[PDB]
Formats: structure tokens, C-alpha cells, sequence
């Protein structure tokens, strides 16, 4: 049994609301309002985030009727409007993804639509109609949080709805009607981290993977990490059909990183994983070269440029076919399929081929992995 | 079993008061729309607010629905036994019931009116007042002075004044289990 | 130096407001409202008390113009109205002086005046006009708490304004404008006891006195007490002109009560003052008899019915003139003026001549003495 | 010395915003009435609220007065330097000053109007907008499309359209240090 040699402050916040709980982009909350008389829409809440892109809330009727969406794009507030076919999108205000709490609110003051950050206005858009719609002697209006009722492809300007942000002190159309605050108390999985530092956090229970092309052929991985366990798969390539692990970087003990192709190593390097410090593991591969650096300090290989070739030759042959790129772990493979196979537990940001991996952009992110927020290292 | 987990409570108060009833069920996949039943009938036009929270990873796993009916200006008709209703397939489900009743201070229907009568001539003043709760005891006042020991005692709903040799004034308290509500002060002008 | 052998929970409550702070019946707070447009009066607050009589708040204009006063009389809510000469007074609702917190509020809903206890109405009085009055293109209204702007003799039905009650969670005409809550933080003297038990509390720093007549002649004192010091004057009579202490009951050590006339004792009785329990000291005097009981158990005199007469003879001669009745202490007299002269520190209720002494009715109560509330005995 | 202990702060915000200034002095016996000065002049008609708290045992000992001026719908004129004033005898006392300034998104004065023009005929639309703060950069849109790289660039206050062979629509954003306020969408109908 492996244990956390460097635990983190896994302290939630019962009074909050996690908008990134579900990778499927389903709204974490859906409200449906039926009101007797005309009603002005007013939503307000405290919000904290690092994720530069995401959906805060949807409010309105049917996908192609009339609605509004308040979102985060480029770390700034974006507002999309559809008042019957007529699309529209606006963006302004300050930076929101600064990690500090703040107050955001949308409302139908006058015949405009006003958006405020910290009780101060940033956007005033003119609209011609009301969000609440008359249907059978009653006015209705739906409101979803952290996601929308339909497919992003039908928005006005598509966007990856997945938003790893926290929310609290909410008030939907005036009322404290503690109904949400109640279930969120019972479901820790819905609360956020009390304190959030930058990066992506893996709790060591799942993985995420992408369909990346590596075709000559390159393979550059840069993994800023902050382990919480002595062993665990950082980066890795997987061949589905033959359940093979073409390439893989990981941690093991004593105490060191390890580049490898299938069941055989290729280079090692010692690291003090249990000092809660940010290390910069970096691997560079292509026919002829196969180096592994840790904070700018290569390690001695385990091959011989002779064996190293009866490997890179296999690797580049694997890349001639579909290959899933895994982060943090590997599907169910036999223990002898690679040097390490257990899940990584800690903070880790990956750069794969000069590109930065956005866990919201993956093909599949295990749910307990936080896309853009890591808990702090509990100082003992 | 019954999808419900939380049943309506009870709200009693004076006319005008706004309050809310709420039931909360838990279902499997895509939650049903929850309706409100009052006295066994369907409430077609009423302010309600449903809160849906997905417990699973998809929209086909367990959900938590909570619906709250809101009564704005509580009047008399809004009084009754209320309950939640959800359709799960061709089947039907109802929540335990909750009851909402009107109950506050006396409400006047008639209050002493202002008059101008000839001296030493007889006349009458009136003072009706409804509940609930009932019964409501009346009690007059002359120039800020009770005309009886306590409520319910003395004239009520109709006070006969034999005569007045000078302008005077009458009030009319109205009491009931909730408390008391005094009427306006009528001024009788003498000539 | 004497020390508290039985300390009490002298724990204040920074978030509260003491209405009985000043014996002079001056309001503890005075608000003056100048408003641009017509304004509905609305006051609400949480209130706790044992005192059966007192003034909660005054609201309105000039003494003989139009105003309202919400008060406590007979432990119930009383409302007095003057809308230009036309007096009026109403009373109803539940008991208020039960020692538990509650919510009271006055407001000008409709053309009536509504009073509520725990968000539920108890009194609805019809009025013909508004409390805010138009003066120089502006509407004005004064509001005083725990007292009135004028003399009780000018009310509508006089009442002893002195009210020993606590207030918190207030809101005057809508606003949290933490202005009061601020100074009350800096001035402990304005906060109340966190927990309040029944009785009157003497902190041992002052006294209270009345002008009571004792003319034959009687002198019956019944003092339910709960000491916090081994020594201290419970009851006492004082002759101003000659600074004499005609009669006096007190505590001394060992550890016992002591009836006395001027410098000479007359009877003693042991008591376990330091067990924080309620004792019932009782003294009965008149020519011929002079007994002292403690929980229904007399003590042996120090006289001889011969000396006891060359005392009661002096006493009854003292009563032939003006005599101030002191509770808890004595003015500055020479130490040899009586057996005990230091102030009593603890809870104590006095019955003087079949009559109950109301510290609010005294001619002078030192300010740190709480008329109808004692702090609890801190269990150690 | 000066009776004051607390001086006014500062309140800046958009038109409409309600806010409050407040100074708090401490005096000896029966507190004075505190007035408000704006730009050195006396504010005769303004919402204010004085809170007096006696520190002594009588009304002749030390008092704590706190006066707060409240500005309801903050408009332009309410802008200035504000300060408290109390008269202590024939003498006079003023508080440190506080300043209240208007500052929010752009305010339109003229917005693109709806029109119905003959095909391939020229016409013009207008779009004025004031601050503060200034300067405010304009930016047109055609059928939801910018007609320039960024605000301030391109036509402004007056856009000339050479002609339209089909009904189209124009908007007009207005930007300034605070943020942006988009105008209504004008629809030009072609014949
Ligand atoms: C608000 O959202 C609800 C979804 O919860 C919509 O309800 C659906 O409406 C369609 C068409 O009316 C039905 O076919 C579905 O079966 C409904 N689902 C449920 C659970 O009732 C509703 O239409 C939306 N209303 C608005 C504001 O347009
Ligand atoms: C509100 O209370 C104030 C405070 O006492 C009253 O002001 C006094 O009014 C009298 C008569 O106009 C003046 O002679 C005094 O000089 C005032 N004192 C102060 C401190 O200004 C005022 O009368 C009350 N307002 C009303 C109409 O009830
Ligand atoms: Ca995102
Ligand atoms: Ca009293
Ligand atoms: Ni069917
Ligand atoms: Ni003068």
C-alpha cells in the first residue's frame, strides 16, 4: 500500500457550490420559474475562478426562442443574447479568473440588461423584450447554473461550457430559500476547495486522456508537478487494440522519475517528491534522441543506443496508428505492461508538444480531477 | 415506494401574509414536473419554483427535485390542505399533505361613522367586525372611555345613544384570540 | 481587602443595548430624521426583559403635537397616542417580561398603526395622520429609545419610564447603518448581561435609598439574597442631619448576619454566604420586640431586654423624624457608626413593610445597580 | 479643538446610485444640530439622520453625535466636496471634507433610429453618448458586425450608409473606462 507522503488541505466549504462537478457539461442546478405576474430577472452571486473559459448561467426559454447566457471567455465576462433568432454577443469588464472572490449579477433594469461586477456596472445591453415568457396564463423562465440546457453548437458563439469555478452567496430572483444550500451540505462532492491555488489537481483515483497526433514524429512533454505520493503515472501513451503502453513517464522508489517504452525503462532521475515543491519533469523524444530532464538535469539512460534503438523503433511504429494520450493514470493493464501503473496524486500541469493541455478539452476527464484549481499544501 | 422524501409543512397567518409550502422528492433520471394539489384539485395558476439537482454524472442517474409553492397576499380562499403531485409513467404520486389557514386580528366591516345631530336627540352608531379566528368581542368607548367592564360586555354591532348636549366621540375596539384592533374615532357634532 | 468569595458571570453582550443604563430616565439613544419625501415609520427590534413597566420607544414630534410611545406596563405592551391634543392609550398582546428574547415592531401600515410581537400582530390602532411632520420643505420625526424627550407627567397616562430591558437586532426605519452598534462596542456600560436571571443585582459600588415612613412604629424587612462577598449592608436606615445609622442589617465575619441599632448589635445569626444559594434574611422590629430570622431560624440577641430597650427607645425616637431607607450601602459615615458599612455585592430583593421595593421607584439608585436582572452564578 | 472625530468619506458611482456620507463629533452636554455643507454652501433640503448617544448620567455630560447625509438617486449636481458643520456658541466648526463624484458607463443621448428607405439610396444614422468618465469611444455594427477594428475607430456620432439592396440593421456600442453600453438595434427597411 502506497500512502500520501505529502498531504494537501482537502478542506471543502459547505457554504459553496462547485460549478465544475460534472465533466458532461450538464448544469449543476436547474431552476424552473412559474410566476403569476410579469417578472424581472435578477441573479447575483459571489464567484471565484482561475478557469478562463466557462458558462456561469443560462436564463430564458427554449434554445431558439429567447434567452441569455453569461459566460467566461478569455478570463472575461461574455454575454450572449437571442431574442428570437436574432443572435448577439458582448464582452467587457475586468479580469474575472484572478482567483479572488467577487460579485457578479445580471438583471433586467429598465429596457436594458445590466451586468455588474462588485455592485459596479460593466455592461449595459439594450434588449427588446422580457426573458420571462407567457405560456398558459402564467409567465415562465428557466435558469441553469454552470452549464446550458442544450448543445454548445447551438449557442451564438460556441464555447466549452466546462467551468471550474466556485459560487456562493447566491440569490436567484430574490429569495434565500435555502434549498440548494441544503443538498450541497450533504454532498461534499458539490462543495469547493476552501482555498485554491493555480494548476490542475489529481486526487489519484482516475485519469484523463486525449486523441493527439504525434506525426517524422515528436514527443515533447513538460510536466510541472507537485507530488503527494512517491509513485504514479504522470504522462503516458496508450495503444487500445493491444493494450500497450508505447511511452510513459512516472514516479517510483530510491525515489525517482522514469521515462520508458513499453515494459522497458530508458532513463531515470532522482527527485525529492516529498518536499511539496514544484518540480519540472521534461521528456523529449524522436528517432535518435531520447532524453529525460528534471529541473534542467538529465539522467543516465538504462539502454545503450543499441537497445535504445530497438525501442524508439517500436515506439515510432506505434505512433503510425491511433494513440490515446493519458494524464495521471492508465486503463486496466497488466502490472507488467509498464514500470509504473498506479494513479498520480497531486498538482500537475502538462505541456504536450508545445501545446498546453486543458483538462476541459480532453476527451474524458475523470470527475474528481480539478481542471484549473489545486488545493494548498497543508504545512505541518 | 413514494418518490417523496420531504412533505409540505403548514402556514397560518393574517390576511396579506406571503409564505411558502415545499415538498422534495428524489427520482431516477430526468426529473418529472411537480404539480400542486389543493383540496385534492390541481392548482393551475400558482407561483411555484422547482429546483433540480443532478446527483449523478449524466442526466439519467438520480436527481433531487424540490418544489415550493408560494402564496403571495394570503387571502381566504388560499385556505386548505395542499399536497405535491408527480407523474411517474402512467402511474401517479402524491405527497403527505400540508394545511394553510388564515388567522389574525379582527377585520372591520362597519365602523362608527361621523355624524352631526341636533342636541338631546337619539341616534345609533354601528360596529361590525369579522375574524378568523372567531368569536370576536366588541367594546365601545366614549370620549376615550370604555362603556363596559370588558370586551363582549355592553352594546355591540349597534350602540344607541339617547342624546348629547355637546359634541362627543366614540371608538369601537374589536378583540379575538389574536389581539385587538381598534376602530377609527367617530366624532358626533352637536347643534 | 474583602474579595468576591462567589463571583458571578459578569459577561456582557457587545451586540446588545441596555435600556436601563441611566437612572435619570434620559433616552439612551435619540434619533432625528430629516427626509425629503413622505415617510412611513417602521421600527423593529429584539427585546428581552423582566421589568414589568418601562418605556420602549418614543416616536414623533413635539410633546403636544403628535407622537406615539410604545411601552411596557403590567408586563404587557402599552401604546399611547397623541395626534394633536387628542390623547389615547391601548394595551394588549402577550406577556413580554418573561425573560426570553422576542421581536417587537411598530409600523404605519395603511391608515392604521400596527404592533407585532414575533412577526405576529397584537394591536392595530386606527390613526388619522402621519408621524413624520412637514417643516420647511422637509419631513421630520424624532425617535428616542428607552425613554422620552419630555416629562412623564405630560404623557397621556403617566408611567415610570425606567425600563431594565435589553435590545438587539434593531432596525430604525430600514437600515443596518451600524452607528449605534459601534459605540456600544466601546462602552461596555451600554451592553447587557448575556444571561439574565430574576432579581436585582448590586455590584458593590453604590446604593439606593427611599423616603419611607415608619409611623406606633413598625419595621419589617425581608431580604431574599445571594451574596458574593462575606460583608456588606443589606438594609439600613439613615438620619441625615446627625449622620446616624438608626437601624441596619448586614453581613460580616465567623460568617454571619447582624441586626443592629446605631453602633450596637442586637442579634446575630450564622449564614453560609459563600454557597451561592438564596437565603431569606428577615428582620421584624417595634417597641418590645426585635427579632432576626434567617430561613426561619432566629438567633440569640446580644442585648438583655434591658439594653434592648435603651435602644428601641432611641430608634423609635429617630423615626419621629425624616429617615432615608438605604439598600445595599451607606453614605460616607465614620467606620464606628455601625457594625458594617461596606457595600453589598450580589443579588437581593427587598420587601419593606409588606411592600416590595422597586429600584426604579427609589429616590436615587446608583447607576451600576440593575433594577430587575441579576447575572447568573458562574459555576466553578 | 475641533469637536469632530470622524470625517466624511467619499462616494463615487453611476447615476441613480444611493449612498451615504457621515461625520461623527463628540460634545459636552446637549448636542448641537449638525448641518451639511456642499461646496462651502449650506444644504437646506437633504435627507439626513442624526444619532445622539449620551455618555454621561445626565443630559449635561458628554454626547456622541453622528450625522449621515444620504443621497438617494445620485445625479450630476450632487457632485462635489461635502463637509459637516456645527455651531458651538457664536463660534463655528467644520469637518474635514469628503467628495462625491458621478462615474459610470456611457449614457446615450441619441441612438440609431428605425428607417424605411428606397433601395440603393444614401442615408445617415446617428449615435451620441456622454460620460463621465470621458472620453467615450463609439463603434458601429451592421447586422451584428463591427464596421471597424476597435472602439473610437471608424464612423462615430454619424454613420453614412451609401445604400442598401435589402433590409439591414445597425447597432452602436459606446465605450469608456467603466465598460460598454450597446445601443438599441435599428432596423432599416428597404423597398
Ligand atoms: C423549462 O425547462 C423545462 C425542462 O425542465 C422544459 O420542460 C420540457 O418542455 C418540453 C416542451 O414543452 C416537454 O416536451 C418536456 O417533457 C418538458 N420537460 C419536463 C420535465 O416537463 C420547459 O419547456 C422549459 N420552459 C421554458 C422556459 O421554455
Ligand atoms: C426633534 O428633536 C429636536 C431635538 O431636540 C427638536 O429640536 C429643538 O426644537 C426646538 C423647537 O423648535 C428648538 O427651540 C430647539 O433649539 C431644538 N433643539 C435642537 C438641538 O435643535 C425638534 O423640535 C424635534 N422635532 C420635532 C418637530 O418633533
Ligand atoms: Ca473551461
Ligand atoms: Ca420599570
Ligand atoms: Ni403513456
Ligand atoms: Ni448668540
Amino acid at each position: 500500500d502506497i500512502l500520501p507522503c505529502v498531504p494537501f488541505s482537502v478542506a471543502k466549504s459547505v457554504k459553496s457550490l462547485y460549478l465544475g462537478r460534472m465533466f458532461s457539461g450538464t448544469p449543476v442546478i436547474r431552476l424552473r420559474f412559474k410566476r403569476l405576474q410579469p417578472t424581472r430577472l435578477v441573479a447575483e452571486f459571489d464567484f471565484r475562478t482561475f478557469d478562463p473559459e466557462g458558462i456561469l448561467l443560462f436564463a430564458g426559454g427554449h434554445q431558439d426562442s429567447t434567452w441569455i447566457v453569461l459566460a467566461l471567455r478569455a478570463g472575461r465576462l461574455e454575454l450572449q443574447l437571442r431574442y428570437n433568432g436574432v443572435g448577439r454577443v458582448t464582452s467587457s469588464g475586468p479580469v474575472i479568473n484572478h482567483g479572488m472572490w467577487q460579485t457578479i449579477s445580471v438583471e433586467e433594469l429598465a429596457r436594458n440588461l445590466v451586468i455588474k461586477v462588485n455592485r459596479d456596472a460593466v455592461m449595459k445591453i439594450a434588449v427588446a423584450g422580457d426573458l420571462f415568457q407567457p405560456e398558459r396564463g402564467l409567465y415562465h423562465l428557466n435558469l441553469t447554473v454552470g452549464g446550458i440546457p442544450f448543445h454548445e453548437k447551438d449557442l451564438v458563439q460556441p464555447i466549452n461550457p466546462r467551468l471550474d469555478g466556485c459560487m456562493r452567496s447566491w440569490n436567484w430572483l430574490n429569495g434565500e430559500d435555502t434549498t440548494i444550500q441544503e443538498t450541497v451540505k450533504v454532498n461534499t462532492r458539490m462543495q469547493c476547495f476552501s482555498v485554491t491555488e493555480r494548476g490542475s489537481f489529481y486526487p489519484g483515483s482516475g485519469f484523463a486522456f486525449y486523441s493527439l497526433d504525434y506525426m517524422t514524429w515528436e514527443v515533447e512533454v513538460v510536466a510541472h508537478i507537485r507530488p503527494a505520493a512517491d509513485t504514479g503515472v504522470l504522462f503516458a501513451l496508450w495503444a487500445p487494440d493491444l493494450r500497450a503502453v508505447p511511452l510513459s513517464v512516472a514516479l517510483v522508489d530510491k525515489q525517482l522519475v522514469v521515462l520508458a517504452v513499453e515494459h522497458t525503462a530508458l532513463a531515470l532521475m532522482e527527485i525529492k517528491v516529498c518536499d511539496g515543491q514544484e518540480h519540472v519533469v521534461t521528456v523529449s523524444l524522436r528517432d535518435g534522441e531520447a532524453t529525460l530532464e528534471v529541473d534542467g538535469t538529465r539522467g543516465q539512460s538504462e539502454v545503450s543506443a543499441a537497445q535504445l534503438q530497438e525501442r524508439l523503433a517500436v515506439l515510432e511504429r506505434h505512433l503510425r496508428s491511433p494513440v490515446l494520450t493519458f494524464a495521471g493514470g492508465l486503463p486496466d493493464v497488466p502490472v507488467t505492461s509498464a514500470p509504473v501503473t498506479a494513479f498520480y496524486r497531486g498538482c500537475m500541469t502538462l505541456e504536450v508538444n508545445r501545446r498546453l493541455l486543458d483538462l476541459d478539452e480532453a476527451a474524458y476527464k475523470h470527475s474528481d480531477i480539478t481542471a484549473h484549481s489545486c488545493p494548498p499544501v497543508e504545512p505541518a | 415506494e413514494s418518490p417523496f422524501v420531504g412533505n409540505p409543512g403548514n402556514i397560518t397567518g393574517a390576511r396579506g401574509l406571503t409564505g411558502t409550502l415545499r415538498c422534495q422528492l428524489q427520482v431516477q433520471g430526468e426529473p418529472p414536473e411537480v404539480h400542486w394539489l389543493r383540496d385534492g384539485q390541481i392548482l393551475e395558476l400558482a407561483d411555484s419554483t422547482q429546483t433540480q439537482v443532478p446527483l449523478g454524472e449524466d442526466e439519467q442517474d438520480d436527481w433531487i427535485v424540490v418544489s415550493q409553492l408560494r402564496i403571495t397576499s394570503l387571502q381566504l380562499s388560499d385556505t386548505g390542505q395542499y399536497q405535491c403531485l408527480v407523474f411517474l409513467g402512467h402511474q401517479t404520486f402524491v405527497s403527505q399533505p400540508g394545511y394553510v389557514g388564515l388567522e389574525g386580528l379582527p377585520y372591520f366591516l362597519e365602523e362608527p361613522e361621523d355624524r352631526t345631530v341636533a342636541a338631546n336627540t337619539p341616534f345609533n352608531l354601528s360596529c361590525q367586525a369579522q375574524g378568523p379566528p372567531e368569536p370576536v368581542d366588541l367594546l365601545w368607548l366614549q370620549d376615550a372611555v370604555p362603556l363596559a367592564t370588558a370586551p363582549g360586555h355592553g352594546p355591540q354591532r349597534s350602540l344607541h345613544v339617547p342624546g348629547l348636549n355637546k359634541t362627543s366621540s366614540f371608538s369601537c375596539e374589536a378583540h379575538n384570540a389574536k389581539g385587538v384592533t381598534t376602530s377609527r374615532t367617530a366624532t358626533i357634532t352637536v347643534l
